[PDB]
């Protein structure tokens, strides 16, 4: 939550200092994409290798149903990335080509 | 003190006296040409000069390069002596033949046969070389080119420096530049491993360099025995031994190679001494001589470096690193140590013409040194002679590839002679050669304190172009070596002098510059105490007046000649004027033109130099005057003829006229002007026309930069303007058959073919539209398959099988007009037409345009709109006496741009068309001491000239506009403000406040709304892509990129989207069931696959990608598939 | 002619936009649609024709043209074929031609010129 | 219609160039030099690729698209649309693996 | 990459080639410009050294030459297929009479000049037109005068 705000604040801060203004929820939209990454440490009993980068998606959910039947947690921190990186991990071979 | 005899007097606000004219301008480009062919009129020019020996261009290219040797020595060839003959034909000629002005150029080549004694010379035929003419144009396969000087880095020693961040440790890092060799980057690090670079290869400490050049320990010890870094790094090397070092550089330079001594012997001297593989003109060795101060006394010989020289730069580099400010080489003069910047216009020397020429035929003479040294190496020996030695294939084919490729031979745009005369003064700095778009750094596009008075800051491209393109200021000069020089006058002791002499950027910085505004007493004596100055770094900064050491010519100096003929450009900010210099040379000349009421003294020099108006040669009296040509009668009873052009297309389609002034009987004086060209009055340059401005927001018809025109613009051709188009066809004979123009084409009414000639085209005076038939070409068809049922019908009726085509040339879309004339070539009279063609008819179409919605009008100021609306002349506001102004601008645009100028000139321009009076009665009013005594009383209609940065000040205006003389009717109309009473044209009654009214002079810029009109339902596609495109038959589609598909896609629009993009775009089969529903009333089908897709998928499968499209179920769609409609 | 060696699509022209040679190129061909319409009619509307003609003349156009076999048979050659002379293929022809030119055969093949 | 759910890539094995391919291209032959037509097994071939000209035959004996969807005895070539030129593909059998 | 290969949705036979595809001869048309010159697209070219070579493979190994020359010609095999797929990827590019490099065909899809990065610049619709523009105040605000 804070670096949501240090963020939104960061960025409205240079656009009113200039003179224009925008609403936050035009950089909100931004920030979400930038931020749903989840970076592990241990897979444990998780396919995926460690260090690799996984979404909130595919891992909470993914991670609790596999806790359900036994497997062990893996350990996933937040993390955040720029707004190429982002586009970059989750783009399909189509777009990412351009 | 007007120069050229017959000028029209206006009378100058100017208070500063000139010392020096102003000097040809176009020098720039013709004395470059002159030394290129040694002409004996830069020789006796090089004389005063200072030139014991001057060379010319041709005479140093193959002189240098002779003598050349076979390897052995028996066998050497050297050629000297180079001399031109008469052009083969005329300017005129050749431009209307589509011929090459050209001289033949013949050299006295001689073979020695060293081994037998006997030598063989004579004279041999070396080329056409294209030719300049005397107005700096050369003409180049019918086309007037103009080559456009380029910037460069001057070849030496540039003592570049940085500090370190993580060390905060200065790093200095010396790279000798030479014309053509390596690099010699000897840059130190925090390391202290002070070593050379050579080619960027793996860094090595200079010791071993210099080691191997032979430098004994002891002598390197004793030398640089007070430079400690040298002493530590000299202890700290490891590799020692001058053969040890060497076979190090042998390695280094050449990795996997046998390291012998002898080799890296070769190397070194094919490195350093060899004057071929390395080497530096003479410009580079005057630099490295200059900057350390070496052989400062001998003349420039031995171009390729010397070792003393490297020494010498070592020794710079450590004292400079050790800090000291002076040091001094022995055997040499001692010189200031301190960094260098490229920027400086002292390091960035100018090629011009001759240097650009020189070049590419020392490529061409290289290449053909190559070959005759093969076949002198292979041929026969007993009997062979220089002619079967010496071959022209790749000089004539170097030359001419210059002249049509370069990217420094660009096509003279001629839209006015303007736009002419400044072409030939650009200052190019991209090109071959030269640093290009991406690699120019911003640090280069700025304006440095060097370039005052070398080259203008005001005038430059808009574009992306800004800053590597320029112009020589008025008074530049270009010295020999290729650095631009300025005229200053010098101060013998506080007191003004006479005498100038010309600096250059380094010569500059040492002494101390003046300004041209500061006052002096008549006697030359400082009036101040202290005046502006201009110190070494651009720094100005007040100074005793007997520190002074040089003065400016004229307040002018540092704007180029576009920006010369800007009145009050010192009231205007750096924007708007480089504007308002970019439009004079967008201007297009109209019918009748007018000089400006209020000018710069600058209007008629540029127009005498511009080469549009034809000057009188000697003085005689007109015997004969007419509308084609003139002719003067001279002292000496010789005739001449004076032949001027009328209607003549130039480059860019505006057209070109020459109007003689004179009247039969009339004397005239030698170097007055006796025809004025396009956009010329009386000989003085004249782009536009005087408007009643009125500066007033009226009814949002002018709103944001929009113009409204009076209607009388348009009905008395104010504003009208001639344009004419050239088409062209060719006749080439076929596999099938040879085509020929002819007037029967198959299948055409006779009304078609009403206005075509016997010959088969169209008849001179025929007022053609877009599609009409200008020239009747039939191509054969006749060994071309013929349907059985086809065939069959021509037996049926008898009919010819007429298989002839008709490829006959038919208007563009959007063409009109008369046809003024028309050119045939054909190759039956011998007319030297391109292989492959017979008959070439190229037909001239002529159109009048006026003035309409959409065109582009501007002032001088930078003072852009667009027509809004062109009112009929009731509705126009009028003065109190009946007057209805000619033109409106908006007066919001006015503050905020920041070019009060336009309304000064609009106050100006009201005075100078009114006549003034001032009050004398009482003596001179106060404002009124510093005029002119002759400008105290002016007619109506005068006019008045204001020359940059010295003109009229406002104290002068406001005095003016309150002395205006009345009107005919006995009232005077604009009060002392300069507003005016305005009537409503519609309502009728006056407007509650007072308006400002004046004359403006507004030019009409070249882009017009007929050009820029495209409309496209459907027309031909492309062949690889399938998308819309064609050449005036259809205007072709206007791209929809993806900001667009951005714009669409937010909207939440997918259904515009997708016939954006497939069905009017690339579908084929959707573009046809489209266009057959729209013209039925059939609902607009849907959309098919795009035609970019599949093109995309059938070249990803080509490189043994397996590409499958999917669907539900986990199954493949067959992308291809086939219905036949119908 | 034969000399010269063909130019590349891919080489940029004029530096228009970095656009090779290749993309101005215009197909102006290839117009399936109107092909198929004009050959159907045309080719229907001659054999309709010829059918509403003397059979065996109809045959003398197939033969002396090649309608189905191609080889356009001579004055000469068509004679041997028939048995006639060469002299009378010049009259069947022309009693063809006048034939044609007049009846419903007119305002069918009125167009196609 | 157009529906695509998904969109596949994957590494083409030997057995699938051929199945693509209508052909085998055997001769570096471009085009005749006085017919101006595409040579016999050519880079060009009109067997192969398809016909040059709407419903033609390369012999002359199916100009007409009365004969459509058939191919001829003579050449070879099917007598169908020009515009398949664009869609039908080849392959070079190699003799060596590379 | 031994994982990604383990799904075994495609051997690992796909890296080396047994027969190479052609694209169709539109997508790499041999057009008569005006003028009697012919243009072709470098596509042609790169094809043709690589047919060339193989028939003479086929030639060659049939008549039975020594060790050397059929790794020679082996080796140029393999090198215009280099070419073919990607031209300047390897060693010095195959250059044309002006010393141009060849288009190869993966030069179809990289750089700026490429079938996506044009997909990107857009494509050029029908149905369109420009034109200066000039205010008018007249209009209404849902208006726009042709
Ligand atoms: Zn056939």
């Amino acid at each position: 939550r804070e670096v949501q705000i240090h963020l939104v604040r960061e960025v409205q801060e240079v656009y009113r200092a200039q003179g224009v203004s925008i609403h936050d929820k035009h950089i909100e939209v931004i920030v979400r994409q930038m931020l749903r990454r989840v970076t592990i440490i241990d897979s444990g009993s998780t396919e995926f290798l460690p260090g690799s980068l996984i979404d909130r998606a595919e891992f909470e959910a993914e991670n609790r149903r596999v806790v359900a039947e036994g497997g062990e947690p893996a350990a996933g921190r937040p993390v955040l990335m720029g707004i190429t990186k982002a586009s970059l991990a989750t783009d399909s071979w189509l777009s990412a080509a351009s | 003190n007007n120069s050229v005899p017959g000028a029209p007097n206006r009378v100058s606000f100017a208070k500063l006296r000139e010392p020096l004219e102003v000097p040809g301008l176009l020098d720039v480009q013709t004395d470059s040409f002159e030394w290129l062919i040694g002409s004996p009129r830069w020789r006796e020019s090089a004389a005063e000069r200072g030139d014991v020996n001057p060379v010319g261009g041709l005479e140093e290219v193959l002189y240098e390069l002779s003598p050349i040797e076979d390897f052995s020595g028996s066998m050497s060839l050297s050629f000297s002596d180079p001399r031109f003959d008469d052009v083969k034909a005329p300017v005129d000629e050749c431009k209307d033949k589509d011929m090459t002005y050209a001289a033949p150029l013949f050299v006295t080549a001689e073979f020695i046969n060293n081994n037998t004694g006997e030598i063989k010379s004579q004279t041999v035929f070396m080329g056409d070389f294209p030719m300049m003419t005397e107005k700096g144009t050369f003409i180049i396969n019918g086309t007037e080119r103009v080559v456009v000087s380029q910037l460069v880095r001057s070849p030496g020693v540039y003592f570049d420096e940085t500090i370190d961040k993580s060390t905060d440790k200065t790093l200095h890092s010396v790279k000798v530049i030479p014309s053509r060799g390596a690099w010699l980057e000897f840059d130190v690090d925090k390391r202290d491993t002070v070593g050379v670079r050579i080619d960027r290869k793996r860094r090595q400490p200079v010791t071993v360099l210099l080691k191997a050049l032979g430098w004994t320990s002891e002598q390197i010890v004793e030398r640089f025995g007070f430079s400690e870094i040298m002493r530590s790094t000299l202890e700290k090397d490891n590799t020692v031994g001058t053969d040890e070092a060497l076979l190090d550089i042998y390695r280094k330079l050449r990795p996997g190679e046998p390291p012998t001594k002898e080799s890296a012997q070769t190397l070194l001297e094919n490195l350093f001494f060899k004057e071929k593989r390395y080497d530096l003109a003479r410009v580079g060795r005057y630099k490295v001589n200059k900057k350390l101060g070496l052989h400062v006394g001998e003349p420039i010989t031995s171009s390729t470096l010397t070792e003393e020289d490297v020494v010498a730069t070592i020794e710079y580099l450590v004292r400079l690193h050790e800090g000291q400010t002076t040091m001094t080489v022995p055997g040499g003069v001692e010189v200031p140590v301190e960094t260098d910047d490229i920027d400086h216009f002292g390091n960035r020397r100018l090629r011009t013409v001759g240097e650009l020429i020189q070049n590419q035929i020392r490529v061409g003479m290289s290449r053909m040194e190559r070959v005759v040294r093969e076949r002198m190496t292979t041929q026969d020996v007993e009997a062979i002679t220089p002619q079967t030695l010496i071959n022209i294939r790749p000089v004539v084919a170097a030359i001419k590839e210059f002249f049509g490729t370069s990217q420094l031979s660009q096509f003279m745009d001629q839209n006015n002679p303007l736009s002419g005369l400044t072409h030939k003064r650009r200052l190019s700095a991209l090109g071959p050669g030269g640093l290009s778009r991406e690699r120019a750094g911003l640090e280069v596009r700025d304006v440095h304190p060097s370039h005052y008075g070398r080259m203008c800051p005001i005038e430059t491209p808009e574009g992306p172009n800004i800053g590597l393109i320029g112009s020589l200021s008025v008074y530049a000069r270009v010295n020999p070596f290729g650095f631009i020089e300025t005229p200053y006058r010098k101060v013998v002791d506080g007191v003004v002098s006479d005498e100038i002499v010309y600096l250059t950027a380094d010569e500059e910085d040492r002494h101390v510059v003046a300004q041209a505004n500061s006052p002096i007493d008549a006697d030359g004596r400082f009036v101040e105490p202290r005046v502006l100055v201009r110190r070494k770094a651009g720094e100005v900064e007040y100074v005793p007046s007997s520190e002074v050491d040089y003065m400016d010519v004229s307040p002018r100096q540092m704007v180029s000649v576009a920006t010369a003929m800007i009145p009050f450009l010192e009231h205007d900010d750096a924007n708007r004027a480089l504007m308002g210099a970019n439009m004079q040379r967008q201007a297009v000349p109209l019918v009748r033109s007018e000089a400006p009421l209020v000018g710069t003294g600058m209007e008629l020099r540029a127009a005498i130099d511009a080469g549009d108006v034809v000057v009188a040669e000697e003085s005689g009296v007109i015997e004969e005057v007419s509308a084609d040509y003139i002719t003067v009668m001279h002292d000496n009873g010789t005739r001449r003829t004076y032949r001027m052009r009328k209607f003549a297309r130039s480059n860019h389609g505006t057209c070109a006229n020459q109007c003689p002034i004179v009247d039969a009987g009339d004397r005239v004086e030698a170097g007055q002007v006796i025809a004025d060209g396009p956009c010329t009055d009386d000989g003085e340059m004249a782009l536009g026309k005087n408007l009643l401005v009125a500066i007033m927001p009226w009814e949002g018809h002018n709103y944001e930069d929009a113009i409204i025109l009076s209607n009388r613009l348009v009905e008395e051709d104010v504003l009208t303007s001639i344009h004419i188009e050239e088409h062209e066809i060719d006749a080439r004979d076929t596999k099938l058959g040879a085509e020929e123009i002819t007037r029967d084409i198959p299948n055409i009414s006779d009304e078609v073919l009403a206005d075509l000639d016997e010959r088969g085209i169209v008849r001179i005076g025929a007022e053609v539209r877009d599609g009409d038939i200008l020239v009747g070409k039939v191509t054969p068809k006749g060994e071309t398959e013929l349907t059985p049922e086809e065939r069959l019908l021509r037996a049926i009726f008898g009919e010819k099988a007429r298989e002839v085509r008709d490829t006959s040339l038919k208007v563009p879309h959007g063409e009109s007009g008369k046809v003024i004339g028309i050119r045939v070539f054909s190759r039956e009279d011998e007319d030297e037409l391109p292989a492959g063609v017979n008959e070439l008819v190229r037909v001239y179409v002529a159109q009048k345009r006026k003035i309409s919605d959409g065109d582009k009008l501007a002032g001088r100021h930078g003072n852009k709109g667009v027509i809004g609306k062109i009112l009929p002349v009731e509705d126009m506001p009028f003065l109190a006496d009946g007057t209805p102004v000619d033109i409106i601008l908006n007066t919001h645009g006015v503050p905020r741009r920041m070019n009060i100028g336009q309304i000064l000139e609009t106050h100006l321009g009201w005075c100078a068309h009114s006549g003034w009076k001032v009050d004398a009665a009482k003596g001179v009013p106060d404002w009124a001491a510093r005029l002119p005594d002759e400008l105290l009383e002016a007619q109506p209609n005068a006019i008045v000239s204001t020359p940059v940065f010295d003109g009229a000040q406002e104290a002068e205006l406001q005095g003016l506009l309150s002395c205006t003389l009345p009107n005919r009717d006995g009232d005077v109309l604009v009060d002392a403000d300069g507003k005016a009473m305005l009537f409503d044209g519609r309502s009728g009654e006056p407007f509650p406040y007072p308006v400002t009214v004046g004359y403006m002079y507004i030019m009409k810029l070249h882009h017009l709304v007929d050009d820029k009109i495209h409309a496209r339902s459907t027309g031909p596609y492309s062949m690889i892509t399938q998308q819309p495109l064609g050449g005036k038959a259809q205007f072709g589609g206007q791209r929809f990129g993806e900001m667009e598909c951005w714009a669409m896609q937010a909207y939440g629009a997918a259904y515009t989207l997708q016939e954006l993009l497939t069905i009017k775009s690339d579908d084929t089969v959707g573009r046809v069931k489209v266009y057959e529903a729209i013209v039925k009333g059939e609902n607009i089908p849907e959309p098919g696959i795009p035609e970019s897709f599949k093109v995309l998928l059938k070249e990803l499968q080509s490189l043994c990608l397996n590409v499958e499209v999917l669907s539900s179920d986990g199954a493949a769609i067959e992308l291809r598939e086939g219905e036949d409609e119908d | 002619e034969h000399s010269r060696d063909p130019v590349s699509l891919d080489m940029p022209v004029g530096s228009e936009e970095e656009a090779p040679l290749g993309d101005f190129i215009e197909d102006a061909e290839a117009m399936s649609a109107e092909n198929a319409v004009i050959a159907e009619l045309l080719h229907t509307d001659i054999r309709s024709v010829l059918a509403t003609l003397d059979e065996r003349e109809h045959q003398v156009i197939r033969l002396r043209f090649g309608l189905d076999d191609g080889q356009p048979r001579t004055l000469d050659q068509i004679g041997k074929l028939f048995g006639l002379s060469r002299e009378r293929v010049r009259q069947i022809e022309r009693d063809v031609m006048s034939k044609l030119r007049h009846g419903e055969r007119a305002d069918r093949l009125r167009s196609y010129a | 219609v157009n529906f695509f759910d998904e969109l596949r890539i994957g590494l083409a094995t030997a057995e699938d160039i051929r199945q693509w391919s209508y052909g085998e291209v055997k001769k570096p032959e471009t085009i005749n030099y006085r017919t101006l037509k595409p040579e016999k097994d050519g880079l060009f071939c009109e067997k192969i690729f398809g016909p040059t000209r709407d419903w033609e035959c390369y012999c002359g004996k199916y100009k007409r698209v009365r004969f459509k969807g058939i191919i001829c005895e003579r050449c070879g070539v099917e007598v169908t649309r020009a515009k398949v030129r664009r869609e039908r593909m080849g392959h070079i059998e190699l003799a060596a693996p590379v | 990459v031994v994982a990604a290969f383990q799904q075994s949705g495609n051997s690992p036979m796909g890296m080396v080639l047994d027969a190479v595809p052609v694209i169709p001869p539109e997508l790499r048309p041999m057009v008569q410009l005006d003028g009697g010159r012919f243009a072709t697209s470098d596509l042609n070219d790169l094809y043709r050294r690589v047919i060339n070579r193989n028939n003479r493979l086929k030639r060659l190994i049939d008549l039975g030459a020594p060790e050397i020359i059929v790794n020679n010609e082996k080796r140029m095999l393999q090198e215009s297929v280099d070419a073919l797929f990607d031209n300047g990827r390897r060693g010095r590019p195959v250059t044309g009479p002006g010393n141009r490099p060849l288009k190869s065909l993966s030069d179809l899809l990289k750089g700026k000049q490429g079938r996506f990065r044009q997909n990107l610049l857009g494509k050029r619709v029908d149905y369109s037109g420009r034109s200066v523009i000039v205010v008018g105040p007249q209009l209404k605000l849902h208006q726009c005068g042709l």
